[PDB]
RNA sequence: UCUGGGUCGGGGUUUCGUACGUAGCAGAGCAGCUCCCUCGCUGCGAUCUAUUGAAAGUCAGCCCUCGACACAAGGGUUUGU
RNA sequence: AGAUCUUGGUGGUAGUAGCAAAUAUUCAAACGAGAACUUUGAAGGCCGAAGUGGAGAAGGGUUCCAUGUGAACAGCAGUUGA
């Protein structure tokens, strides 16, 4: 299906950009049923939606 | 193609009795097999295969 | 047989000699697909994500010269498919390419 | 079969190969290819180039 | 208890990307 | 053929057989081996072959 | 076909120039260890030597394999004095 | 029959020019009859804070946001869309 709405909502709830938002490709069907921010909060806590870490930009070379 | 080295047998030339290099082309020529004969006959319109 | 899997190595450098900078990796993947079609006879080819990562490991123009792949001709009998056999290709990481032969690997 | 010369690298130069260079001071040099000539014209010491024969005998390689 | 086959399939599920990416922490289904 | 260029005896002093696949500098395998001495590949080949 | 052609592997050729790692009573020196050592021992240290004419590419439009692998008497359209 | 006549319609050109400014996409999977253009994940890229970012004024006025459609449009396609 299409998860354009869910990823935008997930970015809003997680307070991070859409780049960091990870949606479980396996459980696509379960996420498609989520249409409200309240459901997204359940999925984030349940682990189906995961905030990816910031890309590493080391300053050790500069130091 | 490759190059060779040879003498010169040309009197009156600046290269006579001197070593020169020359470009040569190699053509591999295996022996050929003859498998037939055609005869031609002359006509007022040219040679034609008799 | 019609199920056995094998291990090959591919001269990606040879098959991508002459391709422009912005098409070297996609052309490499297309040639891998054609190679998989050649030795297997199966038009259905699935390229593994790890193999795709190995192909694109050094960017888009510096594709690795050789690759070590594993073809597996499995049964496509999971749905109503025109072809009953599909070739799944995987990537086998190796340290060197010297003296590497094509080997029939068991299941 | 002609008089065989030696290069910057010390390699043997066969007839019909390489180039000959004559300077203004009168010294004549010959090179096997452009790589030796480029090395010579750039003023690079042959005793610090690994594949040069002079280097091989300087370090007694072989 | 967790056995070798369960850890072997956990090896498949736990990876969500290539080298340098984070590891999945949990996957729980609830109604 | 009656010109001096034609009917002229040709005798070859040397024929180049160097590596045309680049910039060759050796004529024969034996000459190259004699000039370069033993190499790592032959050393390990004899190491395995005893 | 007295099999054939491929894909790898090898060798030859050539191009560049001596790979990583390891060792060094080599290295401008510097900072720590002195019952110590009687001239020393531990780290940082570009570079230099042996390993090493090494490492790597090499037909995709280079050459020889008789090494391995699998494939190749199969497909479709027509043609009559 | 004319008037570079007025209006409307149709040809040759012709399946032709072209669909070439700003580096670049790729693999697997899902729904789907249909995947290069939809979505998810992975890889590789770009914008490089005077941005292809985040917000306003003027102006547009419902394009905003959900659900459904594959009639017409998005000069190709679309499971998508201002
Ligand atoms: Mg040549
Ligand atoms: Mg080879
Ligand atoms: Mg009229
Ligand atoms: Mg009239
Ligand atoms: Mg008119
Ligand atoms: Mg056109
Ligand atoms: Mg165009
Ligand atoms: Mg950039
Ligand atoms: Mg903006
Ligand atoms: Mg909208
Ligand atoms: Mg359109």
């Amino acid at each position: 299906s299409m998860l354009r709405l869910q990823k935008r909502l997930a970015s809003s709830v997680l307070r991070c950009g859409k780049k960091k938002v990870w949606l479980d490709p396996n459980e696509t069907n379960e996420i498609a049923n989520a249409n409200s921010r309240q459901q997204i909060r359940k999925l984030i806590k349940d682990g189906l939606i995961i905030r990816k870490p910031v890309t590493v930009h080391s300053r050790a070379r500069c130091r | 193609m490759t190059h060779i080295v040879r003498e010169v047998d040309r009197p009156g030339s600046k290269v006579n009795k001197k070593e020169v290099v020359e470009a040569v082309t190699i053509v591999e020529t295996p022996p050929m097999v003859v498998v037939g004969i055609v005869g031609y006959v002359e006509t007022p319109r040219g040679l034609r295969t008799f | 047989n019609e199920v056995v899997t094998r291990e090959y190595t591919i001269n990606i450098h040879k098959r991508i000699h002459g391709v422009g900078f912005k098409k070297r990796a996609p052309r490499a993947l297309k040639e891998i697909r054609k190679f998989a079609m050649k030795e297997m006879g199966t038009p259905d080819v699935r390229i593994d994500t790890r193999l795709n990562k190995a192909v694109w490991a050094k960017g888009i123009r510096n594709v690795p010269y050789r690759i070590r792949v594993r073809l597996s001709r499995k049964r496509n009998e999971d749905e109503d498919s025109p072809n009953k056999l599909y070739t799944l290709v995987t990537y086998v990481p190796v340290t060197t390419f010297k003296n590497l032969q094509t080997v029939n690997v068991d299941e | 079969m002609k008089v065989e010369l030696c290069s910057f690298s010390g390699y043997k130069i066969y007839p019909g190969h390489g180039r000959r260079y004559a300077r203004t001071d009168g010294k004549v040099f010959q090179f096997l290819n452009a790589k030796c000539e480029s090395a010579f014209l750039s003023k690079r010491n042959p005793r610090q180039i690994n594949w040069t024969v002079l280097y091989r005998r300087k370090h007694k390689k072989g | 208890i967790m056995n070798q086959e369960k850890l072997a399939k956990l090896q498949a599920q736990v990876r969500i990307g290539g080298k340098g990416t984070a590891r999945r922490k949990k996957k729980v289904v609830h109604r | 053929q009656t010109k001096r260029r034609a009917l002229e005896k040709i005798d070859l002093k040397f024929i180049d057989t160097t590596s045309k696949f680049g910039h060759g500098r050796f004529q024969t395998m034996e000459e190259k081996k004699a000039f370069m001495g033993p190499l790592k590949k032959d050393r390990i080949a004899k190491e395995e072959g005893a």
